[PDB]
């Protein structure tokens, strides 16, 4: 009660600023429809509630936990777990679906704006959602998994990681890799034309930060745990650096409201409230 | 009363929704093209090799499943600082200049001057501008038999050499590519001086021969929502 | 010998004689009362409804005198007419020509206009017993663009131009009756006075123009402007109206006096006036600018009342009912705010 | 009323020199973007010259450039138009034009006769 | 140049017509203002504020 209460006030406040920028993305979306009228903020919209999901019943119930060392609601640990796995994959395949979006209106636009109705992000975000449920909810309740003492299993645990990150974080690699090999291209045609008209890579640094700022804070919270998360029911790691670990993508979701809401229009809608 | 007649007024309006929910793919995915020039710039030559198919005012085609609509301005007057604040919305401003009409009136300056005003403009700040550098094999002859030079009305053409991008092709002139692409990067010298990022300039060489220049136009904008998405995701 | 050099200075003479006519009118002004008259202070408008409806940028919208129905053109081809009340879509003419600038509802509540780059007026019906709604005439005699447009009645519409042409169209023949030739720009709006018997019109010449539709001569003009009169609202009074314009001031002018009111101007706005009109009472001004921001100002204190939030991108037209009911103000954001 | 009266112009030496002033009353001479603009007899108007809302950003066609100088005045709302070396081509009808919109760097004032704000101009002629 | 001295024609006989009017002071045209004004002032919905029951809007 003399040194956990830092950290008891240090994931208060953490628990605080998602709730509150969560909060501020879905008041900024429900009331100004100049941000949930384009489909590209669909996949925006749905990351934001899973994020403001994983806020309520996820990490509140982590961080009373942690605090005091005890945990409450025994019997419903299991659903506990049940509804951390599912925000938290809710949260990796909203990123993915941003990912491969981006990637589908930086290298076809026109295919992109063809195909990509608003009626088709509905359909991705339903997928990936379904995808969360049948991935989370489904192995509890038949307790694919192996005080609550978190341990899984080692046969279903690795399988979850690999459908609910690793492929997904392999698909957001690839389209940010893809899009750096097109954006890169973009930035030489606009190079050959500045320094042709005041006859180099100064705007080439530009979209490696904001590529880094977008994927590489989140494969370093992220990865991180997974890496831990694949084995430890194979083993490793102990009970004080996984809970940290796991804090580490949850605050992930900290940030994640700073990345896909940077541009002018979502500035503009938080300065305004 | 309260419910009798406003039931079916409520269904038309639903009626009408599924519509403009219907019509709003087709709409954004059709780009539209705003076309204009200084005057008899070789717009007539660029409307009339579209698709091989009350004036001529609007013309629409498609190609790769994507519909464009080139509107041509060639009946309105000259004053452009009204109308043209009506293609905000438009994907791309297709400036069709001729290279060569600068002998018949200094209409190249005209042009420059247009450009300029279509860049700086505060409603097309974010509209992209693909420069058409048109009737390109009266511009060759002109400057290689001294009948029209672009020293005439250029100071700085005396002062430019070719840069590291140039595209030669058989049968040219490398002073005919010199003038070409100083009149490029004189188009250019405005697209940097502002240098917002949200919307940059795209040069093309046509009407040099009848091929088939609504490729020069789907490629172009094809980098153009490139570009446009990436200075929206901050990506560029 | 010297024709055009004497007819020059002559018109130069007749301008300075016109100038300093007003000014043996103008002897006071419109600021000497304001210890009289009491403001009306901030007055928060807030959004009722909002029309999100539309696909392309609102260009142009104009409300019925039943202001119930009001009817709003966007690029996409495409006009909409809502009913105010419920938020409901009553029409939706697909228009045969995409970029259009010009709404007009009939004070009737029969006949629809609209227009554009096209050079034509396409006027619609609404009450038509075989349903769906099809184009009932086609105007085709301008060489510049429609920029505005305002129905008289069933029978008659008088239409702004970009050559200098306002043209007073009769559905009947689909010909121009008349023809307000005199203007130097183009003609960008025009507004209809309370007893229809004149009109005025802004153009870009920075000098808005009062003809007279009986005999469609060049009753009154003004030059106090200093850039192009993007939008024009009669006074209900049909004594005044107010010009907004490219230069951020609002100049209120009379036709009686023949010359300037005020001018609500303000160092805090560098942009200008996109759309004008006036209240039911006249007394308050909602100004749609190129700030992204409507204005409500005060015909008499000549400040602006207040500032309304909502459209990101340019508001470009503006509308009050009838009888000052609310206040739509349709934005390039594809929203009508409709306030009160 | 926008009025711009051109002062100058008459009778050159090819070579020689000679200043417009251009007083513009009306409106606020300190907030537009002013431009001299040429038309040719027989030929269409040639943009020649323009000038920022303070004199930053001036510019002028390749006609002139390094020849003509532009410059504004707001304690007296005036534009000096000085022409240098004057060439048989130069002679023309000069217009002290302004483009409607304040604050900005776009003008539109390139187009025909039956301008908004475009005085009646100087026929500025070179002689032998 | 015909055409030039035609629209000068046109633009001094509009002065002509311009010229002998009948302007009323500037005093008087504000005072018109202001009583219209006070005239319609309390039935103005949008001068004075409306209760949510009387507007078909709230
Ligand atoms: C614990 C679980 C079951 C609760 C969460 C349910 C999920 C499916 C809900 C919660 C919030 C919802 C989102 C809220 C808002 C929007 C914006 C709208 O324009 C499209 C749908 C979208 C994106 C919703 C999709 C479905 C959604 C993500
Ligand atoms: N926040 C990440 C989420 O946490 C759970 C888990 C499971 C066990 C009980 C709790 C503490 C430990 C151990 C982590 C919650 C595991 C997991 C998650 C996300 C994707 C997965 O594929 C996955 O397996």
């Amino acid at each position: 009660f003399s040194v956990r209460i830092l950290t008891a006030c240090f994931l208060s406040l953490l628990i605080l600023s998602t709730l509150l920028g969560n909060t501020l993305v879905c008041a900024a979306v429900i009331r100004f429809r100049h941000l949930r009228s384009k489909v590209t903020n669909f996949f925006v919209i749905s990351l934001a509630v899973s994020d403001l999901l994983v806020a309520v019943l996820v990490m509140p119930w982590k961080a009373v936990a942690e605090i005091a060392g005890f945990w409450p609601f025994g019997s419903f640990c299991n659903i506990w777990v049940a509804f951390d796995i599912m925000c938290s994959t809710a949260s990796i395949l909203n990123l993915c679906v941003i990912s491969v979006d981006r990637y589908w209106a930086i290298s076809s636009p026109f295919r992109y704006e063809r195909k990509m109705t608003p009626k088709a992000a509905f359909i991705l975000i339903s997928v990936a959602w379904t995808l969360s449920v049948l991935i989370s909810f489904i192995p509890v309740q038949l307790s694919w998994h192996k005080n609550c003492d978190s341990s899984l299993s080692r046969t279903y645990a690795i399988s979850s990681s690999v459908i609910s990150f690793y492929i997904p974080v392999a698909i957001m690699i690839v389209t940010y890799t893809r899009i750096y090999r097109i954006a890169q291209k973009q930035i030489r045609r606009i190079a050959a034309l500045e320094r042709a008209a005041v006859h180099s890579f100064k705007r080439e640094t530009k979209v490696l930060k904001t590529l880094s700022v977008i994927m590489g804070v989140f494969v370093c919270c992220w990865l991180p745990f997974f890496i831990l998360n694949c084995i430890l029911p194979f083993c490793c790691i102990d009970s004080n650096t996984f809970d940290v670990f796991v804090w580490f993508g949850w605050a992930n979701s900290s940030l994640n409201p700073i990345i896909y809401a940077f541009n002018a229009d979502f500035r503009k809608a938080f300065s305004t409230l | 009363d309260q419910r009798n007649e406003e039931k079916a007024q409520r269904e038309a309006n639903k009626k009408i929704e599924k519509q403009l929910q219907k019509d709003k793919q087709v709409y954004r995915a059709t780009h539209r093209l705003l076309l204009l020039g200084a005057g008899e710039s070789g717009k007539s030559t660029i409307v009339k090799q579209m698709r091989i198919l009350t004036g001529i005012f609007e013309t629409k085609f498609q190609v790769d499943k994507v519909n464009f609509h080139m509107f041509d301005v060639g009946a309105q007057r000259d004053e452009r600082r009204k109308w043209i604040q009506c293609f905000n919305d438009v994907t791309a401003i297709i400036f069709v200049v001729a290279s060569s009409s600068y002998n018949m009136t200094n209409r190249l300056q005209e042009a420059l001057n247009l450009f300029k005003s279509i860049w700086n403009n505060r409603w097309l700040r974010t509209i992209s501008v693909i420069l058409f550098l048109n009737k390109q094999d009266l511009l060759a002859e002109k400057v290689l038999a001294g009948k029209s030079k672009i020293e005439d009305y250029f100071p700085e053409f005396a002062r430019y050499t070719t840069p590291e991008d140039a595209t030669p092709e058989p049968g040219e002139d490398p002073r005919v590519t010199r003038a070409k692409y100083f009149i490029r990067d004189e188009f250019l010298r405005i697209s940097t001086a502002s240098g917002d990022g949200r919307h940059y300039c795209y040069p093309h060489f046509t009407c040099s021969v009848d091929t088939e220049n609504i490729r020069r136009v789907f490629n172009d904008c094809r980098d153009i929502i490139q570009r446009m998405h990436l200075r929206q995701y901050e990506l560029l | 010998g010297s024709e055009l050099d004497q007819l020059r200075q002559e018109a130069e003479q007749l301008k300075n004689q016109i100038r300093d006519a007003r000014k043996a009118c103008a002897d006071a002004t419109l600021s000497q009362i304001t210890n009289n008259i009491d403001p009306v202070g901030r007055i928060q408008m807030r959004t009722r409804r909002t029309l999100r409806g539309h696909l392309a940028k609102i260009y142009a919208m104009h409300w019925g005198t039943d202001s119930r129905l009001l009817v709003s053109a966007s690029q996409d081809g495409k006009l909409i007419i809502w009913d105010s009340y419920t938020t409901n879509k009553v029409h939706a003419i697909p228009l045969r020509s995409s970029w259009v600038m010009t709404c007009a509802y009939a004070p009737s509540g029969n006949y629809v206009a609209c227009g554009g780059l096209d050079n034509i007026c396409s006027i619609y019906n609404l009450k038509t017993r075989e349903g769906n709604v099809r184009v009932s005439r086609e105007l085709a005699g301008h060489t510049g663009y429609l920029s505005c447009c305002r129905f008289l009645d069933d029978n008659q519409i008088v239409t702004s131009s970009g050559d200098t042409t306002c043209a007073l169209w009769d559905i009947e023949t689909g010909q121009q009756t008349t023809t307000f030739t005199g203007h130097t720009g183009d003609v960008m709006s025009l507004s209809l006075a309370p007893d229809t018997r004149l009109f005025v019109s802004g153009a870009c010449d920075a000098s808005a123009k009062l003809w007279d539709v009986r005999e469609g001569m060049c009753r009154q003009t003004f030059t106090g402007h200093e850039s192009d009169i993007n939008a024009i609202c009669f006074f209900p009074n049909g004594n005044a109206f107010a010009t907004g314009s490219d230069d951020a001031t609002c100049r209120l002018f009379d036709l009686r006096a023949d010359q300037e009111l005020m001018t609500y101007s303000h160092d805090n706005i560098i942009c200008g006036i996109t759309s004008v009109s006036f209240s039911k009472s006249g007394r308050l001004l909602l100004a749609g600018y190129d700030d992204f921001n409507c204005n409500v100002w005060d015909a008499l204190k000549a400040d602006r009342a207040g500032v309304l939030a909502g459209h990101d991108n340019r508001v470009s037209c503006l509308g009050v009912t009838d009888d000052g009911m609310a206040v739509a103000t349709g934005s390039w954001d594809s929203f009508l705010k409709i306030w009160n | 009323q926008v009025q711009l009266q051109e002062s100058g112009g008459g009778l050159v030496q090819p070579g020689g020199s000679l200043r417009l002033s251009c007083a513009a009353s009306g409106f606020t001479f300190s907030n537009y973007k002013m431009n001299w603009v040429r038309q040719a007899p027989g030929k269409g108007l040639e943009w020649v010259s323009d000038i920022s809302q303070s004199g930053a950003s001036i510019s002028y066609t390749g006609s002139v450039k390094g020849r003509f100088t532009i410059s504004r005045d707001n304690a007296k709302n005036t534009l000096y138009l000085q022409m240098n070396s004057l060439k048989p081509e130069d002679t023309a009808v000069y217009y002290c034009a302004r483009c409607p919109a304040p604050f900005t760097r776009d003008c539109f004032d390139v187009t025909s006769t039956t301008y908004a704000y475009r005085g009646q101009g100087t026929q500025v002629t070179v002689s032998s | 140049n015909t055409a030039s001295i035609a629209q000068a024609r046109k633009l001094v006989e509009q002065l002509k017509m311009e010229a002998n009017i009948d302007r009323i002071k500037v005093s008087k045209a504000a005072a018109d203002l202001m009583a219209y004004c006070e005239a319609h002032a309390k039935e103005d919905p949008l001068l004075t504020p409306v209760p949510a029951s009387e507007n078909p809007f709230r």
